[PDB]
RNA sequence: CGUGAGGGAAAGGUGAAAAGAACCCCGGGAGGGGAGUGAAAUAGAGCCUGAAACCGUGGGCUUACAAGCAGUCACGGCCCCGAGGGGUUGUGGCGUGCCUAUUGAAGCAUGAGCCGGCGACUCACGGUCGUGGGCGAGCUUAAGCCGUUGAGGCGGAGGC
RNA sequence: GUGGAGCCUGGGAGUGAGGGCGCGAGCGAUAACGUCCGCGUCCGAGCGCGGGAACAACCGAGACCGCCAGCUAAGGCCCCC
RNA sequence: GGAUGACCCCAGGCGGUAGGGGAGCGUUCCCGAUGCCGAUGAAGGCCGACCCGCGAGGGCGGCUGGAGGUAAGGGAAGUGC
């Protein structure tokens, strides 16, 4: 803290409280106790526990009726009109949140400023991004991937 | 249900004929009929015991040696000022005050216990000025 | 001496109690029997300037 | 109907004013006029002046009688306090307030 | 007439058109129920030995409620004990229906 | 994330003042007074609920004497006769009898005379 | 503030927009009362919200024969709101502040004028028990590298 | 003898200023609201409740809450009560 | 008893300082949230003799206030004077 060190007044004989400097915590203006300092909030999660992670999200879509595989994107060429399109004639009005997941740029890039569709390249799938959202739309491509990680 | 409380009765006058009487026996009936335990609906907050004429009052009665040795005692709050005055002299200077001060220290103290102090009228020789009242005369 | 001091803090009620007798008393005054204004008895009316029925002052 | 009038921010202590303003609640404007002009108190000025003005709403604001005219309510509140030092014995400094008031003066109409 | 009747462990004087609250009785709202008679008074006088034998008084439940909550507040000096608790006793409202002597 | 006192402390400060209400001085102005007013009057309760089905029973008591000693006898006898005879009607229940009906709580004086 | 080295504060908020109140009235002025502006002026500049201590006016209840840690329990009177509640308190019963420190405090032992806001068991890395899970004669990566731009993976050196 | 009994392995303590009373001793003066031990008890932490005028440790008794119900304990029952 | 916190019946325990353990209340912040409450009135402030909770509290309603607030379930602390 900004202040000196010097003892504010006598020890004794003054008929006040005996302090030291201005600096103490329990001075208006002082130093606060305990606060928070700069900090590192991660730890290492052990790799298997990520992959089981992996899997039973996934798994849990599936089972849900919600997970689905597409193997191309029909005209979708970068217009986000064009992925509306295409979402239609696949179910998806956006009365359900979807996470795409598919190494097409292009379609990632049509499909991403919809409020109800998050966006990912396969080596990016992760629990967390799958639980938020109520359908799983995957590229065959991608679900290629996403087995390598998980075998 | 809640216990029964008395509206505002009329009290009763009674009078008592101290002569030849105890002195402290005749005070723990003065002062029940004073506080008024003799009725049943007796409550102890409210003033509502009898009205008490004593007459006759010089002529009460003391046993042993009491008539020498009973002190009543007074202190003016100045220094030496604890007068002492014997049993006897007090019957011969103010008599009627011997049944009073036996019975007022038999009353609860406090601003009822003095009240109660009030409805009690006590009288040296035969006679008192009650009429008015006419008052009940109980045996005790 | 050694510097008498309060022991306690006097009660709302008690520093009003001491209050008790600081009230003003009106001031007294009669009409002048020639403008008819308030005035202190016994002084020089210092409305029209008449005091024992007759003029004494300027005003 | 009434009128008032306040003066804010009066450089007089509440309480010393009080005294005076107990005088005139009350009173008709023709006795509070009286009796303010013969306290011998610094009050009395300031009461006046605060009067005079509710006075002359009252006739001039809000329809009402200067001969009807009565102290329905006054009163004194306590306004910001000046603190200035006052340098004492032995190098100790104590603190006076300077007090201030808000004073109020309230009339209504005595009918009949 | 008057009855002395005995229920959830205290005594009360009843009557017909009679409200009282009484400590919850296991019955549901509406239903009728018979309490034991330790005197009858009035016209005729009969002193239970404790209870009179033919006598009954009849009920019927209103219901049941929860009583104006009471505060009860422990504290012991020195020693920082403090508790707060909130009591509300259960009760039943009856309406007294007749005095079968 | 700091968390300052913010609004709480005023609120529980307040929680107490309203319980105070109506105390001297102080005691229902300042939180303080008021608190140390409180353990009172909550242990003054407890107790006074404890003590009043006492002070009731005493009062119950001294009225049944007055009306036993009508009719010539004491509380202390009564209540042995009524015992001997298997009356259980109440302190309270016999209470309101020798005011309301003293013709029943002569009965009762009979049967208790009866008893022994 | 200190000779000096040096110490070292307090102090934010009208309104959407100044539309910041022409003009008249009392006043020396300050201040106010009207008029006016504004959705709002107890938003009027001593300006968002406006708690508490604290001071005042008005109203109900109450108090000048009364003995008090100030309450509480009971009852009664008066006042308010409409077989009930709320306020007040005459009488009666009971009744030794809080905290700290102590063998023991109402204690004539400590601290506290009152109110508001600040104010004291934390975090990093190791360790040791317990616990929720992943794998199991196995378990696990560190720095780094790649990818993301709040996406994760690789990396077996090393540690148990 | 099934008890907030007992034993074993581990985690977390606090305490390591006691005090009154009864009995058994030493010290002192067959002194101290004295001091130091032993067995016990209560207070400590039961300064909550009844009795002892008032009073931590004497007598009665181990307070979960509510009731305008009943029986008792010590102690009391002429009035205060 | 039902079958595993569904509730019911019966029985016992429930004074407490140091201290051990258990279960909760609330404050700031994050996920929930491109959502939802909000000028037909956010937060905060002043009331309430009303409701729910053993309690810490949480509702509801009237007045003030004038633009924010944030659920079920979880996460993290500058968290209660
Ligand atoms: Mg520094
Ligand atoms: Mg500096
Ligand atoms: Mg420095
Ligand atoms: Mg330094
Ligand atoms: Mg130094
Ligand atoms: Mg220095
Ligand atoms: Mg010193
Ligand atoms: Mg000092
Ligand atoms: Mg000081
Ligand atoms: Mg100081
Ligand atoms: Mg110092
Ligand atoms: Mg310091
Ligand atoms: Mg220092
Ligand atoms: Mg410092
Ligand atoms: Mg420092
Ligand atoms: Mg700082
Ligand atoms: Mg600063
Ligand atoms: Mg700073
Ligand atoms: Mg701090
Ligand atoms: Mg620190
Ligand atoms: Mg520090
Ligand atoms: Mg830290
Ligand atoms: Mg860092
Ligand atoms: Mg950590
Ligand atoms: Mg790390
Ligand atoms: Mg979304
Ligand atoms: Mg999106
Ligand atoms: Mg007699
Ligand atoms: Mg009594
Ligand atoms: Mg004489
Ligand atoms: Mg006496
Ligand atoms: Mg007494
Ligand atoms: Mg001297
Ligand atoms: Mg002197
Ligand atoms: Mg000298
Ligand atoms: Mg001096
Ligand atoms: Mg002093
Ligand atoms: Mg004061
Ligand atoms: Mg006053
Ligand atoms: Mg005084
Ligand atoms: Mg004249
Ligand atoms: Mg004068
Ligand atoms: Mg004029
Ligand atoms: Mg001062
Ligand atoms: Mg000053
Ligand atoms: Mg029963
Ligand atoms: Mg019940
Ligand atoms: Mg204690
Ligand atoms: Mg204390
Ligand atoms: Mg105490
Ligand atoms: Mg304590
Ligand atoms: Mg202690
Ligand atoms: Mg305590
Ligand atoms: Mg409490
Ligand atoms: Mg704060
Ligand atoms: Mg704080
Ligand atoms: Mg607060
Ligand atoms: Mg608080
Ligand atoms: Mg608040
Ligand atoms: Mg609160
Ligand atoms: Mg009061
Ligand atoms: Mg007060
Ligand atoms: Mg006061
Ligand atoms: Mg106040
Ligand atoms: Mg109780
Ligand atoms: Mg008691
Ligand atoms: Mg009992
Ligand atoms: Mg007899
Ligand atoms: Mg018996
Ligand atoms: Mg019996
Ligand atoms: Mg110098
Ligand atoms: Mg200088
Ligand atoms: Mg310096
Ligand atoms: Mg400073
Ligand atoms: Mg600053
Ligand atoms: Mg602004
Ligand atoms: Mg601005
Ligand atoms: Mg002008
Ligand atoms: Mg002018
Ligand atoms: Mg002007
Ligand atoms: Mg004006
Ligand atoms: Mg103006
Ligand atoms: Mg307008
Ligand atoms: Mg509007
Ligand atoms: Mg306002
Ligand atoms: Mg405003
Ligand atoms: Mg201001
Ligand atoms: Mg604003
Ligand atoms: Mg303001
Ligand atoms: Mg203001
Ligand atoms: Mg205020
Ligand atoms: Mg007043
Ligand atoms: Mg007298
Ligand atoms: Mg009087
Ligand atoms: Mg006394
Ligand atoms: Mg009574
Ligand atoms: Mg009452
Ligand atoms: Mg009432
Ligand atoms: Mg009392
Ligand atoms: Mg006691
Ligand atoms: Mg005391
Ligand atoms: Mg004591
Ligand atoms: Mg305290
Ligand atoms: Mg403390
Ligand atoms: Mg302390
Ligand atoms: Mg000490
Ligand atoms: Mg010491
Ligand atoms: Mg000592
Ligand atoms: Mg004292
Ligand atoms: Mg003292
Ligand atoms: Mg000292
Ligand atoms: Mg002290
Ligand atoms: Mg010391
Ligand atoms: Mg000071
Ligand atoms: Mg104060
Ligand atoms: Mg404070
Ligand atoms: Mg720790
Ligand atoms: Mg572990
Ligand atoms: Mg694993
Ligand atoms: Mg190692
Ligand atoms: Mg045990
Ligand atoms: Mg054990
Ligand atoms: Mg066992
Ligand atoms: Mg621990
Ligand atoms: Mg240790
Ligand atoms: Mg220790
Ligand atoms: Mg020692
Ligand atoms: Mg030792
Ligand atoms: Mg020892
Ligand atoms: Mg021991
Ligand atoms: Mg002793
Ligand atoms: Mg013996
Ligand atoms: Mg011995
Ligand atoms: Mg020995
Ligand atoms: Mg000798
Ligand atoms: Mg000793
Ligand atoms: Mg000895
Ligand atoms: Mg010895
Ligand atoms: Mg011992
Ligand atoms: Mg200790
Ligand atoms: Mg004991
Ligand atoms: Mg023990
Ligand atoms: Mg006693
Ligand atoms: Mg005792
Ligand atoms: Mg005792
Ligand atoms: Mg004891
Ligand atoms: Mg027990
Ligand atoms: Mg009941
Ligand atoms: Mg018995
Ligand atoms: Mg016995
Ligand atoms: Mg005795
Ligand atoms: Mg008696
Ligand atoms: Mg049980
Ligand atoms: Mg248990
Ligand atoms: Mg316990
Ligand atoms: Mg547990
Ligand atoms: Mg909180
Ligand atoms: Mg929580
Ligand atoms: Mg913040
Ligand atoms: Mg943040
Ligand atoms: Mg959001
Ligand atoms: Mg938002
Ligand atoms: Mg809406
Ligand atoms: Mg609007
Ligand atoms: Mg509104
Ligand atoms: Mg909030
Ligand atoms: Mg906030
Ligand atoms: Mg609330
Ligand atoms: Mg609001
Ligand atoms: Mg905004
Ligand atoms: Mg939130
Ligand atoms: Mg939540
Ligand atoms: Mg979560
Ligand atoms: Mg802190
Ligand atoms: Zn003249």
């Amino acid at each position: 803290v900004a202040y000196s060190g010097r003892k504010i007044w006598p020890q004794k004989h003054t008929g006040r409280a005996r302090h030291g400097d201005i600096g103490a915590p329990i001075f208006v203006g002082g130093g606060v106790v305990f606060g928070p300092k700069p900090r590192d909030y991660s730890y290492t999660l052990p790799k298997k526990v990520r992959k089981k992670g992996l899997a039973m999200a996934v798994a849990d879509r599936a089972r849900e009726g919600k997970l689905l595989l597409v193997e191309a994107f029909a005209g979708v060429n970068g217009k986000t009109k064009e992925f509306l399109a295409w979402a239609k004639e696949a179910g998806l009005d956006g009365s359900e949140s979807v996470l795409l997941v598919t190494g097409n740029e292009l379609v990632r890039r049509a499909a991403r400023n919809l409020p109800w569709v998050v966006t990912l390249a396969p080596e990016g799938l992760n629990v967390y991004d799958i639980v938020r959202t109520e359908r799983l739309v995957m590229d065959l491509d991608a679900w290629e991937v996403f087995q390598n990680r998980i075998g | 249900m809640k216990t029964y409380v008395p509206k505002q009765v009329e009290p009763r006058w009674v009078l008592i004929d101290a002569e030849g009487k105890t002195l402290g026996r005749l005070a723990t009936k003065i002062a029940t009929l004073l506080r008024g335990k003799h009725r049943p609906d007796w409550t102890p907050n409210v003033a509502m015991g009898d009205f008490v004429v004593v007459v006759n009052a010089d002529k009460i009665r003391v046993t042993g040696k009491k008539l020498e040795q009973k002190i009543y005692t007074r202190y003016s709050g100045y220094p030496g000022g604890l007068k002492k005055i014997p049993l006897e002299k007090m019957l011969a200077t103010h008599p009627e005050r011997v049944l009073e001060h036996a019975v007022k220290g038999m009353l609860p103290k406090g601003p009822l216990g003095r009240r109660l102090f009030k409805r009690l009228k006590v009288y040296a020789g035969p006679d008192h000025p009650h009429q008015a009242q006419r008052p009940e005369k109980l045996e005790v | 001496a050694k510097h008498p001091v309060p022991k306690k803090k006097t009660s709302k009620a008690r520093r009003d109690a001491r209050r008790s007798h600081h009230a003003l008393t009106p001031p007294t005054l009669v009409p002048c029997p020639e403008c008819k204004a308030m005035k202190p008895p016994h002084t020089v009316c210092p409305e029209c300037g008449y005091y024992a029925g007759r003029k004494v002052l300027e005003v | 109907m009434e009128a008032k009038a306040i003066a804010r921010y009066v450089r007089i202590s509440p309480r010393k004013v009080r005294l005076v303003v107990d005088l005139i609640r009350g009173k008709s404007l023709e006795e509070a006029r009286n009796i303010l002009r013969y306290t011998n108190k610094r009050g009395a000025y300031f009461v006046a002046k605060v009067l005079e003005s509710a006075a002359a709403n009252a006739v001039n604001n809000h329809d009402m009688l200067e001969d009807r005219l009565y102290v329905k309510a006054a009163y004194v509140d306590e306004g910001p306090a000046l603190k200035r030092v006052l340098p004492r014995a032995r190098g100790r400094a104590d603190i006076i307030k300077k007090r201030t008031s808000h004073i109020t003066v309230i009339l209504g109409e005595k009918h009949g | 007439m008057f009855a002395i009747v005995k229920t959830g462990g205290k005594q009360y004087r009843v009557e017909p058109g009679l409200k009282l609250r009484v400590e919850k009785l296991d019955a549901e709202p509406g239903a009728t129920v018979e309490l034991p008679v330790l005197l009858l008074g009035g016209e005729k006088t009969v002193v239970g030995t404790p209870v009179v034998e033919g006598a009954s008084v009849v009920a019927e439940v209103l219901g049941h409620g929860r009583g104006k909550k009471i505060l009860v507040s422990k504290f012991k000096a020195k020693v920082q004990y403090r508790r707060k608790k909130g009591h509300r006793q259960p009760y039943t409202e009856l309406l007294i229906k007749e005095i079968r002597g | 994330p700091r968390a300052k006192t913010g609004v709480v402390r005023r609120r529980k400060h307040k929680k107490i003042l309203k319980l105070a209400k109506g105390y001297w001085g102080l005691r229902s102005k300042s939180f303080r007074k008021a608190r140390e007013t409180l353990f009172a009057a909550g242990n003054y309760a407890y107790a006074h609920r404890k003590r009043r089905k006492r002070d009731f029973r005493r009062l119950w008591i001294v009225r049944i004497n007055a009306a036993c000693r009508q009719h010539g006898l004491n509380y202390s006898t009564f209540i042995h006769g009524l015992k001997k005879a298997g009356i259980e009607v109440d302190r309270k229940n016999l209470a309101d009898l020798a005011v309301r009906e003293p013709q029943v709580f002569a009965e009762l004086v009979e049967r208790a005379k009866a008893a022994q």
